[PDB]
C-alpha cells in the first residue's frame, strides 16, 4: 500500500547519430589488371565476361546510395521558411536555425559537425547527386515545418499553430495535464535553452562523440589501399610490372608469367567488390533505421519507448553531417518524487468508487487523487469517480466520504 | 566525358565533367534524368535534349503567428 | 590447427543478474524504470493500468482479482511443463550452433 | 580458397545474427521496458506484460 | 444490425524464442595455411597481405 508519484521534472535533450550512405566508386577492370598492354589485355580476353559483372555491382551500389539520401532527406513535398520574426513563447532556436549571416548557410552545430569530421589507376570517385546545400535545404524545410506548423505537414497541407500550443498538446499526448505548460512555461524554456547549449560544449570538446562517422570512412580508405598494395606483390611470378617481364623474357613464357599476375589481381578484385557488397547491405540497414526515426519521430510524436531517446519523448530535430544525420530528441524525465498510501476503491454509500484518472494517494490524514505523473492533489467528487458494485469484493478499499457538488446548490 | 577538363576532347561544363549535346537552361524543373553534383537533364522543346539545375519543389511560406 | 576459441566478455552468472535486475524492477516498479528513476507501486495497481490501457475498465480486475491470479499461474505451470517436455523447443537457438 | 570462402560465410551469417539481435533489443525495451499496441509483435492477443 | 460482445477472458503466457551472438571464433593465416614450415612463409609473402 506505498505509491510515490514524482513531483517535479526535468526536460532533457540528447544526441542519435546515424550514418546514412558511403562514397560512390567505380573500378575499370582492364586499366587496373592490364593498363596501357597489348599481351596482358590478349591474355585477360579469355577469361570469359568476369570484369562486367564487377562494374554491373559497382553501379548498384552507387545508384542505391543515391537513393539512400534520398528517401532519408526528402519526405517534405514542398519547402517552407522560417517566419521573419522569432517571437517563439520565449523558446530561442537561434542555435539549430540556419543563420543567413553565416557564409555557408548552416545552422552553428551543422558547421561544428562538418569540422569535427575528417589513387589512380582506374579508381574514380563519382560525385553524389545531392550537393550539401541541398541538403541543407531540406532539413531547414524541415525544421520550418516543424517549428511552425507541428506534425501536421506530413499528413497533408501544413497548418499553423503557436508554440506554446504545439507543446500543450505534446505534454498531452504522454498523460501529462496541459496546464502544468501554461504554468511554467518560463522554467521549461529555460531548460530547453541551457539544454540546447549544453549539447554544443558537449559534442564540441569530446571529439570521440561522433567516431561511429569517422569509422566508415576509415575503413573504406583501407580496402581502397590495399587495393592498390596488391599491385605492387609478385604473386609468385619473376617480378611485379608488366613492362619488365615482358622485355626480359619472350612470349612462350611472358604469357604464364603474366597470366600468374592476371589470375593474383582478378581475385584482389573478387574480394575487395564482395566486400563492398556486404558492407552496402548494413549500411542500407542503418538507412533504413534513419528513415524510421524521420518519419515516426521527426514527423509526430512516437509511443514507442526507448526508440526516440530515454524518457517520454516530446519532438525532435535533425542536422546533417558528412554521410549521416544527428537528431537532437527532446525528451521529457520526472525528478523529484515522493511516498503516499494508495488505496484501490472508497466505500462511502455501500458502493465502491474507482477513479477515472488517476490514482487514490494520502498523506497522513486526508485522502486526494491525483494524476499519476505529476504530484498535483484535488479532493474527491463524483466528476473523477465512476462507481461499480457493493464494497465487498475487492481487497483493499478504504472508507472515506466523496464531496458532491450538487448537493450545496439543491440546499440553496 | 568524366573529370576531363574538357579543352581536350553545344558544350557545357560541371563539377561531374563536360557534356556535349546540351543546352544549359538557367531555369530549374523536376528532375527527370539524374547526372550528377545537382545537375540533371530531361528532354523538352524544336525540341531538344536540355540539362539544368534541380528543383527541390515549390517554395511556400506559413503564415506564422502567436 | 590454430583455431582458437576466445571467452566471452560477460558470464553467464553476469547475464542472470541482469535478467534478475530486470524482473525485479518490473515486478516492483513498472514502466517507470525505464524512463528515469524507479518509483514503485503494488501489483494488482500495476495490473489495474495494464488492463486499463487495452481499453477494458479496471473495476473488472479489481473484482477478479482471484480469478486472474489462479489462470496466471496455472499457465506459467503449464509453460514449464510444455518446455520441460517437447524435443524441439530450443530449436532456433540449436540450429545456430550446429 | 578454403580459408576465403569460410570467412565470407561467416560474414554473412553474423549479419544476419545481428540483424536478430536488433530484433531482440527493439523487443526487450518496447515490450518488457512498456506496454506494447502493435498489434502480433508480442504474442497472438492484447499485451499485457 | 448485430454485434457479438464477448462475456469472459482468458489470459495466456506464449513463449518465444531468439538468438543472440555466435560463437567467437578466430583462425591464424599461416598456422593454418602450413604452419611448422619454412617454404610456407617464404612463398607465401607474395600472395599478399
Ligand atoms: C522543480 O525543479 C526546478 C529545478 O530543476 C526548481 O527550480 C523548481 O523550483 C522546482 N519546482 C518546485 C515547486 O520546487
Ligand atoms: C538566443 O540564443 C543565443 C545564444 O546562442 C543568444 O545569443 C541570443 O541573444 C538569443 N536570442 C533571443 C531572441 O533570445
Ligand atoms: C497533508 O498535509 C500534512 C502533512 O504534511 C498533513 O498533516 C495533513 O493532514 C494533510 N492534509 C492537509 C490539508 O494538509
Ligand atoms: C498489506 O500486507 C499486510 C500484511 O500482510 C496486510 O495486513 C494488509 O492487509 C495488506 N494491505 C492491503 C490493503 O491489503
Ligand atoms: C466502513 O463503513 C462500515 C459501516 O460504516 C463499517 O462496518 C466498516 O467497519 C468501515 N470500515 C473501516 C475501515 O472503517
Ligand atoms: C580546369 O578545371 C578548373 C576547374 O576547377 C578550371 O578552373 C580551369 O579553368 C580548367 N582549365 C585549365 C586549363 O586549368
Ligand atoms: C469465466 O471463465 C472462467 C474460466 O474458468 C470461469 O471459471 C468463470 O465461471 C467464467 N464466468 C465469469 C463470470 O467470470
Amino acid at each position: 500500500n506505498s505509491i510515490a508519484i514524482p513531483t517535479n521534472f526535468t526536460i532533457s535533450v540528447t544526441t542519435e547519430i546515424l550514418p546514412v550512405s558511403m562514397t560512390k566508386t567505380s573500378v575499370d577492370c582492364t586499366m587496373y589488371i592490364c593498363g596501357d598492354s597489348t599481351e596482358c589485355s590478349n591474355l585477360l580476353l579469355q577469361y570469359g565476361s568476369f570484369c562486367t559483372q564487377l562494374n554491373r555491382a559497382l553501379t548498384g551500389i552507387a545508384v542505391e546510395q543515391d537513393k539512400n539520401t534520398q528517401e532519408v532527406f526528402a519526405q517534405v513535398k514542398q519547402i517552407y521558411k522560417t517566419p521573419p520574426i522569432k517571437d517563439f513563447g520565449g523558446f530561442n532556436f537561434s542555435q539549430i536555425l540556419p543563420d543567413p549571416s553565416k557564409p555557408s548557410k548552416r545552422s552553428p552545430i551543422e558547421d561544428l559537425l562538418f569540422n569535427k569530421v575528417t589513387k589512380f589507376n582506374g579508381l574514380t570517385v563519382l560525385p553524389p547527386l545531392l550537393t550539401d546545400e541541398m541538403i541543407a535545404q531540406y532539413t531547414s524545410a524541415l525544421l520550418a515545418g516543424t517549428i511552425t506548423s507541428g506534425w501536421t505537414f506530413g499528413a497533408g497541407p501544413a497548418l499553423q499553430i503557436p508554440f506554446p500550443m504545439q507543446m500543450a498538446y505534446r505534454f498531452n499526448g504522454i498523460g501529462v495535464t496541459q496546464n502544468v505548460l501554461y504554468e511554467n512555461q518560463k522554467l521549461i524554456a529555460n531548460q530547453f535553452n541551457s539544454a540546447i547549449g549544453k549539447i554544443q560544449d558537449s559534442l564540441s570538446s569530446t571529439p570521440s562523440a561522433l567516431g561511429k562517422l569517422q569509422d566508415v570512412v576509415n575503413q573504406n580508405a583501407q580496402a581502397l589501399n590495399t587495393l592498390v598494395k596488391q599491385l605492387s606483390s609478385n604473386f609468385g611470378a619473376i617480378s611485379s610490372v608488366l613492362n619488365d617481364i615482358l622485355s626480359r623474357l619472350d612470349p612462350p613464357e611472358a604469357e604464364v608469367q603474366i597470366d600468374r599476375l592476371i589470375t593474383g589481381r582478378l581475385q584482389s578484385l573478387q574480394t575487395y567488390v564482395t566486400q563492398q557488397l556486404i558492407r552496402a547491405a548494413e549500411i542500407r540497414a542503418s538507412a533504413n533505421l534513419a528513415a524510421t526515426k524521420m518519419s515516426e519521430c521527426v514527423l509526430g510524436q512516437s509511443k514507442r519507448v526507448d526508440f526516440c531517446g530515454k524518457g517520454y519523448h516530446l519532438m525532435s530535430f535533425p542536422q546533417s553531417a558528412p554521410h549521416g544525420v544527428v537528431f537532437l530528441h527532446v525528451t521529457y524525465v520526472p525528478a523529484q518524487e515522493k511516498n503516499f498510501t494508495t488505496a484501490p476503491a472508497i466505500c462511502h454509500d455501500g458502493k465502491a468508487h474507482f477513479p477515472r484518472e488517476g490514482v487514490f494517494v494520502s498523506n497522513g490524514t486526508h485522502w486526494f487523487v491525483t494524476q499519476r505523473n505529476f504530484y498535483e492533489p484535488q479532493i474527491i467528487t463524483t466528476d473523477n469517480t465512476f462507481v461499480s458494485g457493493n464494497c465487498d469484493v475487492v481487497i483493499g478499499i478504504v472508507n472515506n466520504t466523496v464531496y458532491d457538488p450538487l448537493q450545496p446548490e439543491l440546499d440553496s | 566525358y568524366q573529370d576531363v577538363n574538357c579543352t581536350e576532347v553545344n558544350v557545357f561544363q560541371t563539377r561531374a565533367g563536360c557534356l556535349i549535346g546540351a543546352e544549359h537552361v538557367n531555369n530549374s524543373y523536376e528532375c527527370d534524368i539524374p547526372i550528377g553534383a545537382g545537375i540533371c537533364a530531361s528532354y523538352q522543346t524544336s525540341q531538344s535534349i536540355i540539362a539544368y539545375t534541380m528543383s527541390l519543389g515549390a517554395e511556400n511560406s506559413v503564415a506564422y503567428s502567436n
